[PDB]
RNA sequence: AGGUCUGUGAUGCCCUCAGACGCCCUGGGCCGCACGCGCGCUACACUGGCGGGGCCAGCCGGCGCCCGCGAGGACGCGCGGAGCCCCCGCCGUGGCCGGGACCGCGGGCUGGAACGCCCCCGCGCACCAGGAAUGUCUUGUAGGCGCCCGCCCCCACCGCG
RNA sequence: ACGGAGGGGUACCACCAGACGUGGAGUCUGCGGCUCAAUCUGACCCAACGCGCGCACCUCACCAGGCCCGGACGCGCGGAGGACCGACAGCCGGGCGCGCUUUCGCGAUCGCGCGGGCGGUGGUGCAUGGCCGCUCCCAGCCCGUGGCGCGAGCCGUCUGC
């Protein structure tokens, strides 16, 4: 629940770049293996599922993203209201787009 | 408490540094990499579960499956398997 | 359940920016 | 003379892709419903990975600019550890939709959900399909359609066979769960067309003079 | 130039697997390839109570997967390192038949 | 109104919802026993038990060297099939070498942890073909003999073959 | 639909002719009762009782005890002149800065009231879907035109072989 910005920061990169999150239903303890973030440890390191479990909880609700549960896994998609947002906080101005708006060839 | 410790003759008895046979079963990388920390989970030991549905009781691990029987009879038919015979 | 103390200014260690200190048991800021 | 352990490799390499499809087709189900989505196959490949879907119509799921799609195509690079731009999906368009069951039932859903009546509903998906070409359709609604005591009623209108082998092939058979106010509503579908592939169904005998 | 080289198919259909093996021998009869070895069928089996819970009869599911495979090694020395994709190509690729190749 | 809301991101209506029926940890129980019965296993012995030897299956399938009576263990490599049965002998109608329940020392394995499972010595319960009642079966069948998989950290008198 | 009514047929879940058994002993296992803090439950003729795919921990629901909020999202209020959260040492506590006596640390990731969520092996299978079992180890079921009846209905769909 005390969740540093870096996570915040590198969770919403993560999903800029790739317009996704395709997370796993976990509530143990446990590192996520993809989306890593350098920052007073000292080297990338992996952030805790409970932590990224509250944040997408958190968009979800507030409609930036939405998700699409089929076995165990969750994947959520943002819409044109979060490409707004996430836009805010990152520092990103109008023109930069996301990665998929181009071809992924 | 990190300043504490016992006798040597009580420290050279502790377990054997193997680390332990009880790992948890993760069946993609997804899963993991590896206060109330300190207690939260400690207890490390086997939950496989349906791939599907999320259940420990009768889940096939034959051939790598960990799906569960209720949980199959759906999905055979898209996996492959047919009922002959 | 111990509820905290008020802060004040414990900076004045210093009568005049001595720089002094940058107490019981000689325990550093948090582990020792 | 020879080792198991090693073709079991290839065998346990030629499952895993198996399982790999069907939580797909599940994903596509539960989320391509207004392009209409029938099902997938997937052509694994040692370069990348190609799966050739089948939707009524594909613009819709395509995209503008093909941006919805390729998101979708970032997205499964995530949880099948896969690298993007690797996971090319291509899309395909079915044309007789009355010889599928599925496309039908979503419609039925669909009108359902509107408050259609039921009736109507299914008679037109009926007079669909035997406009399509068939030799038959029977639909069927069960639940707490009126009063709190259940019944289920099934219309229909020509031959349908329910046995044998030739069951796996000309009989295609499809359900839907519906979750409306007094209860689950469960509808059920299949339609009979001997003539598919110009393959010929058994016990039947052609003679000239 | 010559490396001994293995071609693996595997499949769980028999038709296309009898029809992937006519194309490719066909393909290769000038680089020099031979028949195919049929392996030994791979049978899977499950048995799996027809019912959610006991009640009734005690009656039983039979499910299987045969799982079929060929195996061409008998390119070698008469197809080189670029050659061997021009086998792999002429060929009509079908959506589910993988193919793996090691000399 | 057969069973299943205790299989599920299947579910309508109620009740739980920050001293929680939420989730996690430490112990215990689900195995507790004067008693009635349902599916099985082992036996009541000479058409047999014991000791030595010879020898053939199929679903399918992993082996060498050295320690230790054995169970098992330390190393290192890719390579591989049994009971009944047959032959030679001991026993010689005795609740006896039939039968191996019960119990007492000991040596090991699993596992974070034996209450679990194997091996050795000793002890050696009923049981002499089972009443009223009752089940299954027509050719590779009944019956007899053993062998693999399921669940499984160890464990098959169970079940599918 | 039924008949301790008649006439034709049929099947080792019926019998004849036979075989192998069970019910008798000890034991494995499940089931009712008794017990306990708890001995968690479902199912009761065929159509419940080695069945709901192996209970030392988990599984796990039950018993005795303990950490955590993992209270999403909007309105009012407060908050960096400091919202919330951790720790050395010593006791008490099975154990943990759980709690008690001081005194250091981190910093808005919020807190309080109101609305509103999420979750739950919690209940109703006599509110439901789906899936199974049984009727059924059967041989039966219906359509268009036409005809007979006011009509419910009948013929077609057979008092023969």
């Amino acid at each position: 629940v005390h969740i540093p910005k870096a996570v915040y920061k590198a969770v919403y990169a993560h999903l800029y770049e790739n317009a996704s999150l395709a997370l796993k239903e976990y509530w143990r303890v446990g590192n996520v293996p993809g989306i890593t973030y350098v920052d007073e440890n000292g080297k990338l390191c992996n952030p805790t599922y409970l932590h990224v479990n509250c944040i997408m909880q958190s968009l979800e609700s507030r409609g930036v993203v939405k998700d699409t549960f089929a076995w165990r896994h969750h994947y959520y998609l943002l819409t044109e209201k979060g490409e707004q947002f996430i836009r805010k906080e990152l520092d990103l101005t109008d023109d930069v787009l996301p990665t998929p708006y181009s071809k992924p060839s | 408490r990190n300043l504490g410790s016992c006798g040597a003759e009580d420290l050279d008895s502790r377990v054997h540094p193997s680390t332990i046979f009880w790992p948890t079963e993760a069946d993609n990388i997804n899963l993991a990499s590896g206060m109330r920390e300190t207690e939260f989970c400690t207890h490390i030991a086997h939950k496989r579960e349906c791939r599907i549905c999320g259940n420990y009781n009768s889940v096939y691990r034959k051939y790598g499956l960990f799906i569960c029987r209720r949980c199959f009879k759906e999905n055979a038919g898209k996996i492959g398997f047919v009922k002959l015979h | 359940e111990p509820k905290k103390v008020r802060l004040a200014c414990l900076k004045y260690y210093t009568i005049k920016g001595d720089t002094a200190e940058p107490a019981r048991h000689a325990d550093r800021c948090h582990c020792g | 003379i020879v080792r198991r352990d090693e073709e079991n490799v290839y065998y346990s390499k030629y499952l895993n892709d198996c399982i790999m499809e069907a939580e797909l087709h599940e994903f596509f189900s539960r989320e391509l419903v207004d392009a209409g989505y029938a099902s997938c196959s997937l052509c694994r490949t040692i370069d990348s990975i190609c799966v050739i879907i089948q939707c009524a119509e594909p613009e819709v799921v395509m995209g503008d600019n093909h941006y919805r799609l390729h998101k979708i195509e970032y997205l499964l690079a995530g949880r099948f550890m896969c690298d993007p731009k690797n996971f090319n999906i291509w899309v395909d368009k079915i044309i007789k939709r009355g010889l599928s069951a599925e496309i039908m039932v979503d419609n039925l859903r669909a009108k359902l959900e509107e408050a259609m009546p039921i009736r109507r509903a299914a008679y037109s998906i009926i007079r669909t399909a035997m406009r399509a070409g068939a030799a038959g359709c029977e639909v069927i609604v069960a639940g707490k359609l009126r009063a709190q005591r259940a019944r289920a009623n099934k219309f229909k209108e020509g031959c349908l066979i329910s046995t044998g082998h030739p069951k796996r092939i000309f009989l295609a058979e499809a359900t839907r769960h519906i979750k409306m106010r007094q209860g689950v509503i469960g509808v059920k579908v299949r339609i009979y067309n001997p003539n598919i592939r110009g393959a010929v169904m058994p016990d039947k005998i052609e003679i000239g003079a | 130039m010559h490396q001994k080289y293995t071609i693996i198919v595997v499949g769980k259909d028999l038709k296309l697997v009898e029809r992937y093996v006519k194309s490719i021998v066909k393909e290769g009869r000038a680089f020099g390839i031979s028949g195919p070895c049929r392996a030994p069928v791979r049978r899977l089996t499950i048995t799996t109570r027809k019912s959610p819970c006991g009640e009734g009869t005690n009656t039983w599911h039979r499910f299987e997967l045969r799982m079929y495979k060929r195996t061409f090694w008998v390119t070698c020395g008469g197809n080189d390192i670029s050659t061997i994709l021009s086998k792999t190509v002429v060929i009509p690729g079908i959506q589910v038949t993988v193919e793996v190749e090691e000399p």
